[PDB]
């Protein structure tokens, strides 16, 4: 949540919202073999 | 006469000895050794990640 209040004066009073919500779900999923022989 | 006779008046017997050694002990030791390796290796491997993301 962010919010900004700007204003000038010598009156043209300017007011901003924006809304950020994200998600990132992720699954990794390995595998590994080795074979050895001396 | 004289002291020599209380020797032969209670038998005394003198005992001597001397035992003189030599020993010399010479050793030669030699030695080889032969060694071989030889070795394999293999791996595999396999991924997967799946990232779904919403905003």
């Amino acid at each position: 949540f962010d919010d900004n209040r700007t204003a000038e004066s010598t009156d043209t009073n300017t007011i901003s919202r924006d809304k950020n919500t994200s998600e990132t779900v992720s699954e990794k999923t390995g595998t590994k073999d080795n074979t050895f022989d001396s | 006469y004289g002291s020599d006779m209380y020797k032969y008046i209670e038998q005394v017997t003198d005992t001597q000895s001397q035992d003189l050694g030599k020993a010399i002990e010479n050793a030669i030791e030699q030695g080889q050794t032969k060694d071989r390796q030889q070795d394999k290796g293999h791996e595999e491997y396999k991924d997967y990640e799946d990232t779904i993301t919403k905003s």
